[PDB]
RNA sequence: ACCAUCGAAAGGGAAUCCGGUUAAGAUUCCGGAACCUGGAUAUGGAUUCUUCACGGUAACGUAACUGAAUGUGGAGACGUCGGCGCG
């Protein structure tokens, strides 16, 4: 039953500055800032949320080791795993149809 | 031995 | 705050150049058999942490307090 | 009376609406794409009928019968 | 029970035990009427 | 089924299942079972179905995953079927005038219940203790809770001289006793479709055998019309009740009161009759109320 | 930039030495 | 036909070394009773080799050629079969099913299998096999 | 048609149904003849057409989708891909189909 | 390759809390306890024959475990409403 306000300049209820309520080992309720919660790593082929990845503010990542940040496969912490999966495949199907129409071609010309 | 391997209807 | 559950560990902070003072603070609390008992808090301040070691037995904590250099400030509670 | 009516030729707009709509999305996404009876020698006879288990055949048959 | 058929426990256990009696006895059911 | 569910046994490479009797096995009883039988094993296979009375088990057939099905029906007096209506009371006693006055090499005596079996077959022992009975007959009894070694035993000493069995409705489907006679059926069966099984052991190439049924006389009149229907004629036998002048009821009961055992036996077996015949197909046929608690 | 097409595959008319591994390439 | 045999060469596309090149050496199409499953045993490369150029010094040359090989059991929908062979017949007697469950037969079938990779990339064979792939 | 022979494969050949049981038996070697839908994703599609070539596996090209393949099987779901592993008392082996 | 700079104490943004204290000062002072950024450096450990480490089928895990030009991806970074679950 006791009331309690922002403890900032800020006097407005803006996404900036939020509140929330604890009672102190003084035996009071008093006001604390809640900062904004961190957004998970997306992929970048697919926009899922990374999987192994912290989810930190963008200057924490700065003070956490590589191996907090990354995935020890290929592209690991940028893309996800299917995503990997299909460039591997696609690549490979890519360059032997490269090859294929290389030797067509070669046959085609070899006719004169 | 393989020459073809796209199959399809031979009566038509 | 750290708290540590060594105590070769808590006797190596103490054995540092760097050491002020150390704090032995006792507590008359109940075990879950509901048998009261005496608690003592061994603290010492590190380089940037305050490391505390907690020790339920009274014996033990006999032993470290006789243990503890003889020219370390010892606060009682 | 006249509510009840007007409400029920409201629907019959909307479900021609939605009918109407679903028949061009199939139109448009096509183009995308591209008892025997056997008498022995005991005068004993032995019926014999095949069985359907899968009954969507039927079903199939029957909605591709009628589209046409 | 999603479509309120059911109003509370008793009386799904009830539909449940009549309908387990009323599998039993539509098979007898035929030849029970007809005999009549 | 717990053989299937080891993780030892591998299924994958079964291509053929057989169900005999298979609409004993579609039952709603057996449907539990056979239905995880069945999951556990593929379903791209070859299915056989046999069963005397295959055209019961109507639209449960495509519950076992019939792929390629072809139905087949095979169709030919072999044998009699007779009927008693008497009191509950003596029935016991008319089971004993048959025993010691017919002709017949085996005869099978159907009873309700396992407890039954066993409970009339002490107590026919020790009538034919007293002699009540004098015949070259060898009596058995073969339910279905035994151990298999007994049940094995027990049926390999009945089928190798004339023979009374005292058996549920276990010996009722499938196996063949060569030589049996008579055939008994001490109450109607649970279910009408068992009821062809249980006269069906005789008859085997038109041999004459004889099959005898047994009625309470309240409702009896709506039994044989219900088998009328589904085209079974009983002829009706008129059996006189012999040696019941005096003491039956009173020897059964001076001789329950030497053992309590006996005691327990009988009641047990009573009110285990009484919940098979709650549990009983053609509800108009058989009512509980007007059965004759008294009587039974 | 195209898939692996089986109509090209046999369009070259050698299915068994493209199975066997016979033309092997290495670009860039 | 079967084309998951030995010395068929494939591509990893799941774990650690996804889009790695492997050979396969005992291919297992029922599965072990460690690894319930269609797998198969590979060997393949961690680090594939340096191109050299004219300028590269002899102590750079030998520097750039190294090879770091890999030993695995792969799951055969991890693979990615392609229709080149290479020839295993160096190493075939390594890497088996227990060489997998000993720490040291596993060193000394990557040592066998460096060996053997560093030789035929030396000798000029399997280009292709000692290439890097591009996704 | 070609879809009774599809169906009569189904009632009494042997089958599967679906991409992972497909390049199961490729990998197998069980399969006879594989039939791909129309609808089917241009990748998965050309790794069924490689997995083909590789294994020398016959390829019918379906004339339809998914959900047409599948009404030609009999089933109710939509099937991109099917393999025979026999033909049973079918004839779509022997008439190339 | 491509243009300065200005423009928000309600937008984006690295980090501090409790208790006490004055006639009038407090997330600023006092006591205790803690974080952030930048910098120079030392020690231990790893970098396993001498030269940039391993494990799991896989999702992924780790006390580490070099990485120029060049080309990309994520967070910052984003409409409104409704019921349901949790603190
Ligand atoms: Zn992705």
């Amino acid at each position: 039953a006791q009331r309690v306000t922002f403890r900032r300049r800020n006097p407005y209820n803006t996404r900036s500055n939020k509140i929330k309520v604890v009672k102190t080992p003084g035996g009071i309720l008093r006001a604390q800032h809640v900062k904004k919660l961190a957004t998970r790593p997306k992929c970048g082929d697919c926009g899922s949320a990374l999987q192994g990845i912290s989810t930190l503010r963008p200057r924490q990542y700065a003070t956490v080791s590589k191996t907090h940040k990354t995935v020890s496969r290929a592209y690991g912490g940028s893309r996800c795993a299917n995503c990997v999966k299909e460039r591997i495949i696609r690549a490979f199907l890519i360059e032997e149809q490269k090859i294929v129409k290389k030797v067509v071609k070669e046959q085609t010309e070899a006719a004169k | 031995a393989i020459t073809n391997l796209i199959s399809k209807l031979k009566g038509q | 705050a750290r708290e540590i559950t060594d105590i070769k560990q808590f006797l190596e902070l103490t054995r540092r150049a760097d050491v002020k003072t150390a704090t032995v603070k006792i507590n008359k609390k109940l075990n879950k058999a509901g048998k009261p008992f005496r608690q003592t808090k061994f603290k010492v301040r590190g380089s940037s942490s305050l490391y505390t070691l907690v020790i339920n037995d009274a014996g033990k904590a006999k032993k470290l307090i006789q243990s503890l250099p003889p020219t370390l400030k010892v606060n009682r509670l | 009376e006249q509510e009840r009516l007007r409400k029920i030729e409201e629907r019959q707009k909307i479900r021609q609406e939605r009918k109407e709509v679903m028949e061009e999305q199939l139109k448009t996404f096509k183009e995308s794409l591209n008892a025997i009876t056997e008498i022995y020698d005991d005068s004993t006879t032995v019926e014999l009928e095949t069985l359907e288990p899968n009954d969507n055949f039927e079903y199939l048959a029957q909605l591709n019968n009628v589209k046409l | 029970s999603k479509g309120n058929a059911f109003k509370h426990k008793r009386a799904l256990v009830e539909h449940i035990i009549q309908a387990k009696a009323d599998a039993q006895r539509e098979k007898a059911l035929n030849e029970e009427a007809e005999a009549r | 089924l717990d053989f299937l569910q080891m993780p030892a046994v591998k299924t994958s490479a079964c291509s053929m299942v057989v169900m005999d009797e298979a609409d004993r096995l579609l039952d709603m009883s057996f449907i539990k079972d056979t239905e995880k039988i069945l999951r556990l094993l593929p379903k791209q296979r070859r299915t056989g179905l046999f069963s005397a009375t295959m055209r019961s088990a109507g639209s449960d057939i495509f519950k076992t995953g019939l792929r390629n099905p072809v139905r087949i029906t095979v169709n030919s007096s072999s044998l009699k079927l007779n009927y008693c209506v008497v009191n509950p009371a003596e029935k016991l006693q008319l089971l004993v005038s048959i025993l010691n006055n017919y002709k017949f090499k085996k005869c099978i005596v159907y009873f309700p219940t396992c407890v039954s079996v066993s409970y009339f077959y002490s107590f026919i022992q020790y009538l034919g203790k007293r002699n009540i009975l004098v015949n070259e007959v060898e009596i058995f009894s073969l339910h279905g809770k035994l151990q298999t070694s007994a049940r094995t035993k027990t049926l390999t000493a009945f089928t190798d001289s004339n023979s009374v069995l005292f058996t549920t409705d276990v010996a009722a489907r499938g196996i063949d006793i060569p030589d049996v006679d008579l055939v008994i059926q001490l109450d109607p069966p649970t279910n009408t479709d068992m009821f062809m099984h249980r006269c069906g052991r005789t008859g085997r190439a038109n041999r004459v055998g004889k099959a005898i049924t047994f009625l309470n006389e309240g409702r009896e009149e709506d039994f044989i019309p219900f088998m009328q229907v589904k085209n079974v004629e009983l002829e009706e036998l008129d059996l006189e009740v012999k040696g019941i002048t005096a003491n039956f009821y009173e020897d059964f009961r001076n001789w329950i009161l030497e053992d309590r055992d006996r005691f327990d036996k009988g009641v047990k077996a009573y009110v285990a009759f009484i919940k098979y015949y709650s549990n009983h197909s053609a509800t108009s046929i058989f009512r509980l109320q007007s059965l004759d608690y008294v009587g039974i | 930039e195209s898939l692996f097409n089986l109509k090209t595959a046999e369009k070259t008319g050698i299915l068994n030495d493209l199975a066997k591994g016979k033309k092997r390439m290495i670009f860039t | 036909a079967k084309f998951l045999k030995a010395g068929k060469v494939a591509v990893v596309v799941r774990g650690r070394y996804a889009g790695k090149k492997v050979v396969i050496v005992k291919p297992h199409d029922e599965g072990s009773k460690s690894h319930p499953f269609g797998h198969a045993l590979v060997a393949g490369i961690e680090r594939y080799p340096l191109k050299v150029t004219k300028k590269h010094g002899a102590k750079k040359v030998a520097k750039r050629t190294k090879i770091k090989p890999f030993i695995k059991v792969v799951n055969y929908n991890h693979l990615l079969p392609t229709r080149y062979t290479l020839d295993v017949e160096a190493f075939k007697s390594v890497v088996s099913t227990e060489t997998f469950e000993q720490p040291s037969q596993r060193e000394e079938a990557k040592k066998v299998v460096k060996k053997a990779f560093e030789e035929r990339h030396q000798a000029g064979k399997n280009q292709w096999f000692f290439s890097k792939l591009r996704f | 048609s070609i879809n009774q022979k599809l169906a009569l494969v189904i009632k009494s050949g042997k089958y599967t149904l679906g991409y992972k049981s497909t390049v199961k038996s490729l990998r197998q070697g069980k399969s006879k003849l594989i039939i791909i839908a129309a609808n089917t994703p241009v990748l998965r599609k050309s790794e069924l057409e490689y997995y083909a070539m590789l294994s020398k596996t016959k390829v019918y090209y379906f004339q339809g989708g998914n959900n047409e393949l599948g009404t030609a099987v009999g089933k109710l779901f939509r099937v991109g891909v099917v393999s025979i592993l026999e033909a049973g008392d079918s004839d779509i082996l022997t008439t190339l189909a």
